[PDB]
Parts: structure tokens; sequence; C-alpha cells
């Protein structure tokens, strides 16, 4: 692990081409700009359950605009079939890397996000709080299924168990 | 039941009198916030939540500028505890601006032609008695 | 002409002129601020616009599709700002 | 943590009215730790503090060497003891390059 | 293709009884109701008691046809198509199924594309012939009861609770047992059995 | 016609309420509603070089001295900011009205002096070594327009009264009333002979008026028309050709008229100008006429 | 004398009585009110303006609250001003604007108002309602019945 | 090439649709004359 750790590295040492100094974007800035954004403060966990939700909503959205009826997605972004389905309907309802590979980062993110409510509810703990999201960032092939739409994870995957053997 | 504060340090010295008033403005806040559309319209329905949150920064605002019933201390203890708010309250010391809904009320980025709402004309300038409900807001008429 | 016609005459110049050069009318004039909003405000748009499976608000089931083009951008920023163990 | 056909919970009444819990945060000595104990585990701890940065931005601090000290010996567990980089002599940046740059390989370094 | 262009085709009883006019312009924000092609929408408020009118059909749909692009009716006379077409000749034969309609409009459209862009491409020569008895029914004042606010449909089941807020009338519907209300956009665009006609 | 045909200057981000000939008239240099001060090289390829910023108002009047070294304009915020034309630097500024100052002049030939009107219905004197006003001379309306006398004795002031106004500097009285005009004054100008000054109004019409030791007492010597004035309610200027044979003055329909000075006859009714026309100055040795206007461009025509 | 009628913009500084002078022979009669206009696109003359906002927007209300404004044509009929309206309110108030101190002051509307944010449920700043007018408008005694009948009238078609 | 240009930088602005997104305020002015003249269809003028 140490020896990989250190391949990483200098991999990152060495294909260092300067920073190319650009016109800066700034997409917020433009965002809060239009009639159609406002800005307040809040709580992380309330921010964190709004997107959870607003994730949620925008895959069954989705899912209900290609008029895919017999497919269900619970809340913690697995997608199951309703019933049986054809021949038709499975060509049909085949998704691509994009749908699925958001839907898995939506996944990790409720596993964090659920981890600081069950905080906050007072079930679980503080020291197991720290514990659940060490598990959560040390165990994202285990706990998720990213590798499958997006096979170069790997090179993350590997690196946390890397870390998890550094410390 | 209350709010949970955000400061751990006790609230300073005139805080026991001015809380029952603020947990009951508290409390009407959460009955706004729950109240089911029906017969309310899409932007109606969010009414009632400018009205308390001007109602609740109109109370600390009496009670120090006007009563002086209250300390910088308890005063800048409301603030950051999220009873009043701050930028409201910069405005309503301005000159014209003295009885403002909103900040969106004036906010000219939030209309089309990049103006106030007619929130903010003042009534004698309508000159015809026209009955006025912002949609922002709700407001019948701030100047 | 008459005294009072042009004392009329003068006041509607001086309304005009005081109106129509006003500082908050200034070529390079950046308007104010956009500021922060009462935090019921999105709390209860948020519940209103449950599943979104109610009538009312079906002209906002598109705007809700776009935005799922930027669902990825929305997690970064929310895992950015972790709240680091020492924090409530 | 949460089934899979639970919907999620609202934060308006689950949450929003629930005292946290106790964070983390070591109890320091208020005599050993005394410059750094009063503002340790803040959020952005001297923010409003002209003296130590400067406003809201949050961008750059101005520290005293107490401070210093005191979280130098705060951090001695996520720390080193080298006080020099001969220890690095052929272990470093430049030595890994030149062993990418050949087949050549260190025992104790990347292949 | 798309349309994309700058100040609408409007009559003077549409764009309002004010000399000061302001307009929202949006680049591709509705279809034609004609042509079902996007194009460019024109939004403004007429007066102070009337209903936010918009253009409706295409910059394209108003060239082929000399009519305003809200109200359907005529530029010049300020009368229904079918009246117009019945005081002239119909030599358009504009097709009404799906995609000789986008055949022909396509085509009309590069045939527009290909000229100065100021004319009716067709009723030009035809419209050199006129002073029928059109000319003696045309409205002279400009009839701005058009422009006016739907009837309210809460009112109508006597549950208005906005009242006197309400920017929608609080008076009669027309009676449906009446051929003066049936009224289809394309039957009043294609010149078919416009019952105002 | 010198290398002018009509060009085009721009640069500007709002009207441009003045612009004047350098004395030379080799260079120029212009300032507007964007409080900023253009100067472009006139030969060459009419390029601007030197801006002059320090101005938090309207650059209202733009003016130029004999030898034109010394360049002063006045703002809307009741400040005038004095420039010298090479190196552009504010190099006297003097602070004595209460409200916006519509308009400046500058002495030519006698020693250095310049006079401002404003809303305050003030004139006053200035001595640009002294910090100080010399003299006020109190209305009681609006003043929009001010120049001097040859001599250096007179003050001649155009207001809201539709009344030009003359004022002694030794006497500090008002000398001379002029009737004529049904509406406000909004720009006036000497003859560089001191013969005759130069008037627009929202009247309808452009009045040269002669001022002189014998006067006929009722020196409506001569009426001009095309000038158009509307609900804009912009100042406007207007200027003597170099030989005093022509009159220019901007107007509202965006058209340069020039009249013929001793005939009174459009010579000139150019178009080219988007927005409403606020000044039309002439080059002092060429027949090149420089127009500018609320289109924030400029135009360089040729006679 | 000298130009041609309309090509446009000219390369040279044109003169007065090499401009303007009038198109000379008779007016072909084969062309309409739209066609004699000299019009842009279909409908009329649109060129770009550069008018002041405030005063536009001045005018622009002025309309929209009373009934008349002045005339923003570049020439019209020659002549240096007139209103256009309900001319008869503008000499009748002098011409006065919205942005000034008016000249009518009478009959002001009477509101409630409990500014003091203290009596929670009996506070209203400025969403106070008129005393004299009222919510929910039902409409009439006969209104009611005929609008049942065309209703009804309604029902009998699907 | 100042033809051509154009026509490559809007062909290429669909390259990247929002990276500093879209800014917008040249709310401008334009007259109008109506050539459909009335005594009372403007309300009384030639123009708008
Ligand atoms: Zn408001
Ligand atoms: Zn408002
Ligand atoms: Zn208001
Ligand atoms: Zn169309
Ligand atoms: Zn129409
Ligand atoms: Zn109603």
């Amino acid at each position: 692990s140490y020896q990989k750790l250190l391949k990483y590295y200098v991999l990152n040492a060495l294909k260092h081409r300067p920073p190319k100094a650009q016109k800066k974007r700034y997409l917020f800035r433009s965002f809060k700009a239009t009639k159609f954004f406002q800005s307040t403060k809040l709580d992380w966990v309330e921010v964190g359950l709004q997107v959870c939700r607003q994730g949620y909503n925008m895959l069954n959205l989705l899912i209900h605009r290609k008029n895919l009826n017999y497919l269900h997605l619970d809340y913690n972004f697995n997608l199951k079939p309703v019933k049986t389905l054809t021949t038709k309907e499975r060509k049909k309802s085949r998704f691509g890397n994009a749908f699925h590979l958001c839907r898995e980062v939506l996944r990790l993110t409720k596993l964090v996000v659920d981890s600081h409510v069950q905080y906050r509810l007072g079930n679980v703990d503080a020291f197991q709080l720290a514990d659940g999201l060490q598990y959560i960032f040390a165990h994202v092939g285990q706990l998720t299924g990213m590798y499958r739409y997006k096979y170069k994870l790997m090179r993350q995957i590997r690196m946390c168990k890397d870390l998890k053997h550094l410390i | 039941m209350p709010k949970v504060k955000r400061s751990r340090k006790a609230p300073p010295d005139g805080w026991e009198l001015i809380e029952p008033t603020l947990d009951e403005l508290d409390q009407k806040m959460r009955e706004a916030e729950t109240e089911p559309h029906e017969g309310k319209r899409k932007v109606e329905s969010l009414w009632p939540i400018f009205r308390i949150h001007h109602q609740k920064t109109r109370y600390i605002f009496d009670l120090f500028y006007k009563r002086k019933a209250i300390s910088r201390e308890l005063y800048e203890y409301c603030i950051k505890e999220g009873y009043a708010d701050k930028n409201l309250i910069a405005k309503w010391k301005k000159q014209g601006y003295e009885n403002l809904c909103c900040l969106r009320c004036i906010q000219t980025r939030d209309t089309n032609f990049g103006t106030n709402c007619i929130c903010r004309v003042p009534k004698s300038k309508l000159e015809v008695g026209r009955i006025i409900e912002c949609t922002h807001c709700g407001c019948r008429g701030c100047s | 002409m008459s005294e009072e016609k042009l004392q009329e005459k003068a006041r509607k110049w001086q309304q005009l002129q005081a109106k129509r050069y006003a500082e908050k009318r200034k070529f390079g004039f950046v308007d104010a601020q956009k500021e922060d909003m009462p935090p019921e405000h999105v709390r209860k748009i948020i519940r209103d616009h449950g599943d979104m499976t109610n009538r009312k608000f079906r002209h906002d089931k598109r705007v809700y599709l776009g935005a799922l083009k930027y669902m990825p951008h929305a997690v970064l920023k929310l895992l950015e700002n972790m709240p680091m163990p020492w924090e409530q | 943590p949460f089934d899979d056909e639970e919907p999620p919970l609202d934060y308006a009444d689950n949450i929003l009215d629930v005292e946290p819990l106790e964070a983390i945060q070591l109890e320091l000595d208020p005599e050993e730790d005394a410059p750094v104990l009063d503002w340790f585990y803040d959020h952005q701890p001297l923010r409003d503090s002209r003296k130590y940065v400067n406003g809201s931005t949050y961008q750059r601090w101005q520290f005293t060497l107490p401070m210093m000290s005191t979280l130098y010996r705060l951090a001695n567990q996520l720390l080193t003891d080298l006080v020099d980089d001969n220890y690095f002599y052929l272990f470093d940046l430049k030595a890994f390059f030149t062993s990418k740059a050949l087949n050549m390989a260190i025992p104790g370094g990347p292949k | 293709n798309w349309e994309d262009a700058d100040f609408p085709i409007l009559c003077q009883t549409c764009l309002g009884e004010n000399p000061y006019i302001r307009m929202t312009k949006e680049k591709y924000g509705k279809e034609c109701k004609i042509c079902a092609r996007p194009f460019t929408v024109f939004r403004w408020c007429p007066g102070v008691r009337m209903r936010f009118k918009k253009t409706e059909v295409c910059q394209t749909c108003s060239k082929l046809k000399n009519v305003c692009q809200t109200c359907l009716l005529d530029l010049e006379y300020g009368l229904p198509i079918q009246v117009r077409d019945a005081g002239l000749s119909f030599k358009d034969d504009m097709p009404k199924s799906d995609v000789n309609k986008e055949y022909y409009t396509q085509n009309m459209e590069r045939e527009i594309s290909n000229s100065d862009g100021t004319r009716p491409v067709g009723m030009l020569g035809k419209a050199t012939s006129t002073s029928d008895m059109l000319l003696k029914l045309a409205r002279t004042t400009p009839y701005y009861k058009r422009n006016r606010p739907h009837i309210c449909s809460f009112w109508v089941k006597g549950e208005c609770k906005r009242g006197e807020e309400c920017p929608y009338r609080h008076e009669k519907p027309t009676d449906p047992d009446d051929p003066l209300a049936d009224q289809n956009i394309k039957d009043r665009y294609y010149g078919i059995n416009d019952p105002v006609a | 016609s010198l290398q002018a045909p009509i060009m085009l200057l721009s640069g500007h981000e709002g009207e441009v309420y003045c612009c004047k000939f350098h004395p030379n008239g080799s260079t120029l240099a212009s300032a507007g509603f964007d409080r900023l001060i253009l100067l472009w090289n006139v030969y060459g390829d009419c390029d601007n070089y030197a801006t002059l910023k320090g101005h938090s108002g309207a650059v209202m009047e733009l003016h130029y001295n004999t030898d034109g070294s010394m360049l002063f304009s006045a703002s809307t915020d009741k400040t005038v900011a004095v420039w010298d034309s090479e190196t552009g630097e504010r190099v006297k500024r003097l602070k004595g009205h209460t409200s916006f100052v519509n308009s400046c002049y500058p002495a030519r030939r006698g020693p250095q002096l310049v006079c401002t009107g404003s809303d305050d219905g003030t004139v006053k004197l200035w001595d640009i070594r002294k910090k100080a006003a010399i003299q006020t001379f109190q209305n009681t309306y609006q003043v929009l327009a001010v120049t001097f006398n040859d001599t250096s004795d007179q003050i001649i002031s155009g207001g809201i009264d539709n009344d030009i106004k003359v004022w002694d500097l030794r006497q500090n009285k008002l000398t001379y009333t002029m009737r004529g005009h049904a509406d406000s004054v909004t720009g006036l100008s000497l003859s560089s002979e001191g013969s005759y000054l130069l008037s627009n109004a929202m009247d309808n019409t452009v009045r040269v008026w002669d001022v002189r030791p014998f006067a006929p007492k009722e020196r409506c010597v001569k009426i001009f028309q095309g000038n158009v004035h509307n609900f804009e309610k912009n100042l406007l200027r207007c200027s003597w050709s170099p030989d005093g044979s022509k009159i220019a003055a901007g107007s509202a329909d965006r058209f340069v008229y020039v009249w013929d000075t001793t005939s009174r006859r459009i010579l000139y009714k150019l178009p080219g100008h988007a927005g409403s026309i606020n000044e039309v100055a002439f080059h002092p040795d060429e027949p090149i006429i420089i127009s500018a206007s609320s289109d924030k461009r400029l135009y360089m025509g040729e006679i | 004398v000298h130009l041609d009628p309309a090509v446009k913009e000219v390369q040279y500084n044109p003169t007065y009585e090499t401009m303007f002078a009038p198109e000379f022979g008779p007016e072909n009669p084969f062309r309409t009110q739209q066609m004699a206009a000299p019009r842009n696109m279909l409908s009329g003359y649109a060129e770009p303006a550069h008018i002041n906002d405030f005063m536009f927007e001045q005018q622009r209300r002025t309309f929209a609250t009373y009934g008349y404004a002045l005339d923003p044509s570049l020439d019209n009929h020659q002549v240096s001003a007139k209103y256009i309206g309900s001319v008869e309110e503008a000499e009748k108030n002098q011409g006065l604007t919205v942005f000034e101190t008016g000249q009518k002051k009478t009959e002001k509307r009477k509101k409630f108002k409990e500014n003091d944010a203290s009596n929670i449920d009996g506070f209203l700043g400025p969403w106070a309602k008129y005393v004299d007018e009222k919510d929910v408008a039902k409409p009439s005694e006969e209104e009611q019945k005929e609008l049942d009948e065309i209703t009804a009238k309604r029902q009998k078609k699907g | 090439r100042v033809a051509l240009e154009k026509s490559v930088s809007q062909k290429v602005a669909a390259a990247m649709p929002v990276r500093a997104a879209d800014k917008l305020a040249p709310a401008q002015y334009i007259r109008y004359t109506p050539s459909q003249q009335g005594v009372a269809f403007n309300s009384g003028a030639k123009q708008r």
C-alpha cells in the first residue's frame, strides 16, 4: 500500500503541466444574477436531505416521462422492475452509464447524508458517525456499485484501500 | 421544543422579557410552514412566510431603535440566531424605504423590465384607487 | 409670462432634473446586491413540491428535468462542505 | 441506514427541534493550551477578529508564536520528526523520476 | 427552420392605445399555432385594463396571408381572412395535411429568404386590384374590446376568492348556443367556415 | 476639403453633450453623459490618445481657450475641473455651486476668467488663481447657458424665463434684458468678432442677437427655423463657423442644420445620426463639422 | 436635384438642395395605404430610437395613469410641439407627469393599521386591507341562476 | 474573413453551452411608424 501511494504521488508530480491561465467562469455567480435563483443559509443536514429528495425526483421524473411505469426507483436508489418484463419492455427500459452513474452518485450521497441524519436524530453516536463515514469512503465499491458503470473508478477504490492500510 | 440555538453561550441580559413573544412568533411561523395549499394560489402560499418574517424583524427593530429597550449585545444576538434579518433592517434605516416588505420587492434583477415591484409605488402616484397585491410578497403598498 | 406660471415651470424643471440626474442613474451604476432570503421559503417550496405528482405544479415538471444536468455539481459542493466531526 | 421503502425524513419536524449531540472536541488545558482554547473548535475559528484574519472572505491569517507553538504541540500525532530532507536522498521526487525514466525500481519505492 | 425575427407584425387595436409600449422578446418561446415551427414570441401589455396579448403565429404565416400575428385579421382592412379572400381570389391553397404543410412551408420560406423580406409574397399582385365591398365595411375606429381579460372561471362557480383583486372579468360569458362561439384557430386562419366571416 | 469625407468617431458610452474643436483645429476633445472626455486626433486617422477622468457628473459644458492650451469643462455635480490640453491633468478645480453646473465659458484675451451657471439660479465669476468665487449673481430661476463678450466686461445668461440677461461686471447690475423667446433658452454662443450672439430655445426658434455699444434697442436681428426640441428636454447648443458665415445647431430630430450667415438659408441638413443631436462644431481652418449626439457616435462631415 | 432618391448611405457630405428636393412627376395609382407609406417590413417603418429611459417611462406612466402624453414623432406636421392623448385633461391639469408633485389632493381611501409587530395575529404592516372594499365577490341574485343556466347548456353538449 | 469568423463563432457557441452562463441587458428602443394611420388608432399620433 505504501509503494502504491508513492507511485500515485510520483504520477501526480510528473505529469504536472502548469495551471494554464484561463478566463474565470463563475457558474454560481451567473445563476444568482438571474431571476430564477434565490439565496439563503441552511443547516447542512437540511440541504443534504433536499439534494437527496431532488435527485430522487429528477430520476423518477426521467422514468415517468419515458412512460416506464413498470420500473421503480426506491428511496435508496435501487432500480427494480415492478413485474416481469417482456422483450420489448426490456429493450425499451435499458438505461446507459449516465443514468446509472448519476443514480450511484446519489446513492453515495444518501449514505453520507443518512449517516448525518441518524447522528442528528440522536440514534447513533459521534464516534460511530466518524467510523461510519470512514467505512463509507473506504468501501464505495462494496456499498454502491459505481464501478460497473464506469470501471476507471478502481483507481480510486484501490487507493482508498491503500489509505485504509496507511491509517 | 424551542429553536435549537447555535451559540451555546447563554443569551444576554434582557433575553427573558422578549422570549414569550419571540417564541410566539416562532410558533406562528411553524403554522405557516405546514398549511396545506388548497385554495391558495401557487405564489399565494408563500406570502405568510414573508409576512411573519417581516413581523419578527420589525419586533426586534422596534425594541432597539424606537423603544431603546435592548442593548447592542442582545440585539446582535437575535440577528445571529435568526430572529431578525440584518439586511431588511438596513433598508428600513434608509430614507424612503421604511415599511419595506421584502428584499425581493426592491430587487431589480427579479423583474422583467429591471424595476421594483408596484408594491413600492406610492399610492398617491397611482391616482386611480386600484387594488394591489404584489405577487412576490402579498403587499399592498409599502411606500 | 406671469410669476405663478414661471414658478410652476421652475418647479417642474427642478423636480425633473432632480429625478433624471439622480446618483442612482449614472452610467456605470451597478445596482444593489441580491440578499439572503428567509430559510422557510425554500423549505415550504420543497414541502409543497412533493413527489411532483400534484397537478398544480405540472408546469415545473419540465424545469426539474433540466436541473438533472447539474445534479453532479450540486453533489460536489454538498460533499465539499461536510461538517468536520468536532462540529455539531 | 434507512430501509429501501422508507420515505426520507422531513427536516422540519424530525431534526429541526432536536438538540444535536455532544461532538468529539478534546478537552484542552486552560493554562497550557491558553491562547487556543477560546476559538479552537469553532467552524471558521477567528473569523470576525481583525487582528488574526481579514474579514469574512477568510483568506489570510496572521497568528502569534504562542498560537503557532500550541497548534504545533497539538498536532504532533500527525506530524513527523524529520528536521532535514537528507532522509530523502534516493527516495525523493527527482530520484523517482530518474527511476521511471529507466527500468529501475527502488526497494521501498514505486515500480 | 426556426424563425428568429425582430419586432413583430401587429395591427393598431392589438398594440394598444398607448404610444409608449413595453414588450419582451423571447427568442424561441412557443411554436406556431399553424406552422408548428417555433418562432420569436413578443409580449406586451396593450393598455391598463387589458390582457397581456402575445404573438401567436410566425412572421412567415403572416407574410403568406397578410395578417396580424395575434388577432389573425388583415393589416390593411382589418377583416377576417375568409371575407378578404371572398372579396378577392383564393389562389394561395396552403395545404392543411401535415407533411404537405411543412413542405410548402419550407419552400415558401425559402422563397421569402430568397427575396427582400418586405412584401406579401403571392398576395401583392392580387393586392394591387382592391377597393371592393370590403372597404365599405372596414372598421374605422379601434375595437379595444378584444384586449380584455377572460371570464373568471372561479366566479362562474361563485367561488372567486380574490374578489376585487382578481384581474379577470366578473361578467357574462357568451351563450354557447351561438354559431359565433366555435371559432377554431386554423379555421380562422385558412379561411374555412369562420362564423364571424 | 481636407482628408474628411465623413468618417465616424466612437468610444462613448452615453450621450455626447459637448465637443469642441482644437484652437489649432488639428486635434479635438469631446465629453458628455459618460463622465469621460475624449480626445481624438482629427488628422491622419482620427484616433483618441488622452482621456481626462475626474468627474462625478455629466461633463455638460466643454470649452477651449483662445490658445486652447487650457481646456475647462462644466459637470453636473456642481464642480468644474480645469485640464490642460497637454498631459491631461486636473489642474485647477473650482467648487462654488449648491446644485448642478449647467454651463461654463472662458474669457479670451483678458486675464484668465471663467463663468458658470447652475440650477441654484446663480451665475459665478471665477478667477482661476483664487480658489473662490469673485462675483455671484442671484437670478431666481435655473440658469442654462452663459457666455462672455470679447471685451470681458459683460456676462450673457440664458435661463428658463425665456429672457437673455446681460450683466455688467463693474456695476453688478442687470444691464439688459432680451425678449423674443417663448420658452427656455438652452444654448448661447458669441461670434468670433464679438458682434453677434446665437441662441437655441424650446420656443422652436434659433435667434441671432446683436450686442453693440450702439444697439437698435430691439435686437431680434434674425430668426431661423427647422430645429426641433421634444420631451427629452436635452440642452441644445449652437456654434458659429470660424468666419461667421455659417450657423450650426443640433436638434432632437437627428438633423444637423447649418444656415447661411448672411441669407439665413439652410446650407446643410445632414443625416447619419440615430439619436438626438446635442452639439455641432466647426473646424477652425477647414470646412469640417463635428456632430455629437445621444447615439454615442461622432461624425466628421466635410464640406 | 443631384442625387438618387433612395439607395442608402451617401459617401460624400450632401447639400440641402441636393438631397431634400421633392421627386418630380405624379404618383402611380398602383399602391395602397400600406404600399404608399414608407414601410420597412409589412406593417410599417421600424428604426432604432435612442430615447432617454426616464423620460420615456415618465410619459408612459403619465399616459397609463391619466391618458395623455407628448408626441414622440420625429417631425410630424412640422411644428415645435403638441400633446397626444385625451388632450382635454392635459391642459386641465397643466400637463403634469406622475414623477411630479400633484395639483389634486383629495378623497384618500381608508385602510387598517396595526404597525407594532407585538400583537400576534393582529399585525398587518403593509398587508393592510381597505376598510371599504371587501373580499370574496359573489355575483348577484339572478346572475347566479343565469350562470347555472349557461353551465347547464354547456352540459347538454358533451 | 470577418464574414466567416462570425458563422464560426455561432457554430462554436454550441460546443460549450454554459461555462460562464449568459448575461443580458441591452434593453433598447425602436421607433415605429404604424403605416395604417387612423384618427383614433394610435390614440393620436403618427408614430409610437
Ligand atoms: Zn414584499
Ligand atoms: Zn412588492
Ligand atoms: Zn410592499
Ligand atoms: Zn408560422
Ligand atoms: Zn392584431
Ligand atoms: Zn374573478
